[PDB]
């Protein structure tokens, strides 16, 4: 706020007014990132209310009625571990962070419930021991190996997922 | 103001109380009427 | 405004060079923004110093412009990769990755010309008028496990059939779809029914 | 709201899909109005361990995907441009 | 006007046009054996 | 001396602002590799090899 500047920048030329098109710029292209990231479903699908998996469990990635923010436990200690005048400012990100856990939830439950099929237009319930054959038959693994150990294979996911979790909650 | 071009008849329309016409970028095109056009320019 | 895409890259490239035209024209400090009238109006030792800074100014800009230009071009040889890439799956075969060939399962693309670009024509498969079925991961049959080779046992009502993933199309089950892999004591969900011998 | 203060719009309690982004969940459409954008459709897929659904019928979508290949080729001459 | 000039592209409309018909036709008669080989 | 610091403080922005750009780029291109990524790994099993 002093008028000698705006006298000796008005002849100066227009820099402002580009700098400030490149950052409206790049402020509308993060957006425009977040929002093909995350949208890539246009419906808001919900897990059941009753969660039978066959032994698979996924109360550790779905998220849970105790109101955090509506995020996972996992959701819950990636944003905990992440820590964060003269003309500058931060314009807020159109999409807020429960938006893009809905958003997370949504992919989840289409995932868990539809397999692939949610992907490709609307989403067909599946039993989630069936599309699991059915990605084993996409490695080529046979759908019998899935059957005949899919205790085994649930533990072990399972285990995998408390692994994730503790490398999470201590490891740095 | 002095500047290097080729003159050119002028079929805009001026006014009595015009001398000058600049057109975008604010550099001379037509001065009392003639029209101001450079001579021919390139790269090689 | 269905070509939105070239459209903001043909309007960004002319606002970028009419805002160097625009600052061709800027004081930059001087007496005048016209070299002529400077030369013709001035002493060479102060008409040499403005000229110093005209030429400070308008390089200055032409540096932030040739450095936008820049920018904007590895966004488009990026663009221009990825097209290359769609090209060259999308069109000159199928591709098995989702959603990079158009929504849903993708058939074929066509290419089509744009004044500064290319449009993917993407023909693709999506299924519609779902219905609901019963299905079992086997069926035990004489003491044996029976899995679908391609498909998937399901059973409007009572009667068993095997039909695809992505098709209505039920069929007889039968030892020719079928293979047999241990007894039905380990499979979790199995059903017993009969599996037709031909 | 959280990204400042909007002035001339009536806010209104519904959902629609976003037209003017405002910011921070907060789109603006045409009086105008205000509200918090909708995500998306709301349904719940009726999942269970013994159904699946299978389609009977399909169909031909097809879809326009427009990508830049090329700008215009620009050349400077910094000593006339500069100078004159 | 100022030093500033457009060079013209390579590849004129009417080429790149004939790119893409070549392309599509090929798709059309022969599928993907073309991206291929013969 | 008004003009000199002008000049300093513009040349600083413009510095921060081409960096800035950097990065948007670079961010971009993450984003655009992480939305195939969820397109062709969450909505579908991907034969790509790692
Ligand atoms: C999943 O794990 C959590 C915590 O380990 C546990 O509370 C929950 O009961 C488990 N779910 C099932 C179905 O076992
Ligand atoms: C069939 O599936 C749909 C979901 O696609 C569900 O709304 C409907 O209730 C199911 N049918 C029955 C009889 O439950
Ligand atoms: C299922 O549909 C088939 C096709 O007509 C029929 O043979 C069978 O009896 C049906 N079962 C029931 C319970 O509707
Ligand atoms: C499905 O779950 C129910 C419990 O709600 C159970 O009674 C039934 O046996 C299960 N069926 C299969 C095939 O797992
Ligand atoms: C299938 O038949 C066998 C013997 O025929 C019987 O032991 C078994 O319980 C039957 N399965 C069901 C689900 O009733
Ligand atoms: C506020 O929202 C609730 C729920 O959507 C609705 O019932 C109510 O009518 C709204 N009130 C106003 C003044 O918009
Ligand atoms: C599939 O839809 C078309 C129209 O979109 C219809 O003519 C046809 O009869 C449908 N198929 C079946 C099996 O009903």
């Amino acid at each position: 706020d002093s008028t000698e500047c705006s006298n000796l920048l008005l002849q100066y030329g227009s820099f402002c007014t580009q700098l400030n098109r490149a950052l409206t710029g790049i402020a509308v292209e993060q957006d425009k990132n977040t929002q093909e990231v995350f949208a890539q479903v246009k419906q808001i699908y919900k897990t059941p209310p009753i969660k039978d998996f066959g032994g698979f469990n996924f109360s550790q990635i779905l998220p849970d009625p105790s109101k955090p923010s509506k995020r996972s436990f996992i959701e819950d200690l990636l944003f905990n571990k992440v820590t964060l005048f003269n003309g500058l400012t931060v314009l807020p990100p159109l999409l807020t962070d429960e938006m893009i856990a809905q958003y997370t939830s949504a992919l989840l439950a289409g995932t868990i419930t539809s397999g692939w099929t949610f992907g490709a237009g609307a989403a067909l319930q599946i039993p989630f021991p069936m599309q699991m054959a059915y990605r084993f038959n996409g490695i080529g693994v046979t759908q019998n190996v899935l059957y005949e150990n899919q205790k085994l294979i649930a533990n072990q996911f399972n285990s995998a997922i408390g692994k994730i979790q503790d490398s999470l909650s201590s490891t740095p | 103001l002095t500047g290097t071009g080729v003159l050119t008849e002028s079929n805009k329309k001026f006014l009595p109380f015009q001398q000058f016409g600049r057109d975008i970028a604010d550099t001379t095109d037509a001065v009392r009427i003639l029209d101001i056009t450079p001579c021919s320019f390139g790269g090689v | 405004s269905p070509l939105g895409k070239l459209q903001d890259v043909v309007n960004q490239n002319a606002q970028a060079l009419n805002t160097l035209v625009k600052q061709l024209s800027s004081n930059f400090g001087a007496i005048s923004s016209v070299l002529n009238d400077i030369l013709s109006r001035l002493d060479p030792p102060e008409a040499e110093v403005q000229i110093d800074r005209l030429i400070t100014g308008r390089l200055q800009s032409l540096q932030t412009y040739v450095t936008q230009q820049l920018i904007r071009a590895a966004e488009i040889r990026a663009s221009a990769n990825l097209a290359a890439t769609k090209m060259s799956e999308c069109v000159l075969g199928q591709s098995k990755r989702v959603d990079f060939c158009g929504k849903g399962y993708h058939l074929m693309s066509f290419p089509q010309s744009a004044p500064h670009g290319v449009v993917f024509l993407h023909v693709t498969y999506v299924p519609a008028q779902e219905k609901n079925f019963t299905t079992a991961p086997a069926i035990c049959h004489d003491g044996k496990a029976h899995f679908p080779r391609e498909g998937v046992f399901v059973s409007n009502g009572t009667h068993w059939f095997v039909t695809q993933r992505n098709f209505y199309e039920p069929q007889i089950i039968t030892t020719d779809n079928t293979f047999v892999s241990g007894n039905c004591d380990v499979v979790i969900g199995i059903v017993n029914n009969t599996v037709y011998d031909p | 709201t959280r990204a400042g203060c909007l002035i001339g719009a009536e806010h209104v309690n519904n959902s629609y899909e976003c037209d003017i982004p405002i910011g921070a969940g907060i789109c603006a459409s045409y009086s105008i109005i205000a509200y918090t954008m909708s995500l998306g459709a709301e349904n719940s897929v009726a999942y269970s361990n013994n159904s699946i659904a299978i389609p009977t019928n399909f169909t031909i979508s097809v879809t326009t995907e427009i990508l830049p290949v090329s700008m215009t080729k620009t050349s400077v001459d910094c000593t006339m441009y500069i100078c004159g």
